[PDB]
């Protein structure tokens, strides 16, 4: 909503708060949002 | 809906039989939010859409000819369909898969 | 690291645009045609 602009090609999630001023096209990738968690080496190796 | 009278007879009585499910709920919610009224009815000839000799077998055929606004149901977004009628934002992701056992 | 949980707030990405421009119909049709042609699937597989 500015000057040069004229298109946007990037990950831009579809949402209600952004669909009034502008409009999008048919989605080219369906993707939700998940949880990413850290990992550690298991201690149940019977080392002792 | 429309049901043919027996098999040989070409008449028919438009009986009333209420239908329900997944998409009907979203139709009801849309009606509540946008505050309009509807008189939904089932299709008569064929099923879904398949152009043949520049003729569509209902569904799409009943929206192209300005005979029924909107086509609520299980309609897959395609390449030729989007050129005749105008679709909206999808709400369920789907495609082609396999079912071997 | 590992990704756990289940998908929620499922949506899709999309190419942006400004207000109303003539590019809308052509862009949407081209994206749909590419999607149904398997080109997008192959490119995504190769790059991801």
């Amino acid at each position: 909503l500015s000057g040069q602009a004229d298109m946007i090609v990037a990950p831009l999630t579809i949402n209600n708060e952004r669909a009034q001023y502008i409009e999008f096209s048919k989605p080219f990738k369906y993707q939700g949002l998940t949880i990413l968690v850290k990992k550690e080496i298991p201690r149940s190796t019977l080392d002792s | 809906k429309f049901v043919k009278i027996n098999n040989s007879t070409n008449e028919g009585m438009n009986v009333k039989k209420c239908c329900k499910g997944f998409c009907i709920d979203i139709l009801k919610k849309l009606s509540r939010t946008v505050k309009f009224t509807y008189d939904l009815y089932l299709v008569t000839n064929g099923k879904h859409g398949k152009k043949v000799n520049n003729v569509w077998n209902g569904m799409i055929g009943e929206v192209v000819y300005q005979r029924a606004v909107m086509a609520v149901g299980s309609l897959t977004i395609n390449e030729e369909r989007s050129e005749v009628v105008d679709f909206s934002v999808p709400f369920v992701e789907t495609g082609i898969s396999v079912m071997v056992s | 690291l590992v990704t756990t949980g289940e998908l929620f707030f499922r949506s899709g990405f999309g190419i942006g645009m400004r207000k109303d421009s003539p590019w809308k119909q052509n862009v949407s049709l081209s994206i749909l045609k590419s999607h149904e042609n398997g080109f997008m699937e192959d490119l995504d597989k190769t790059w991801v």
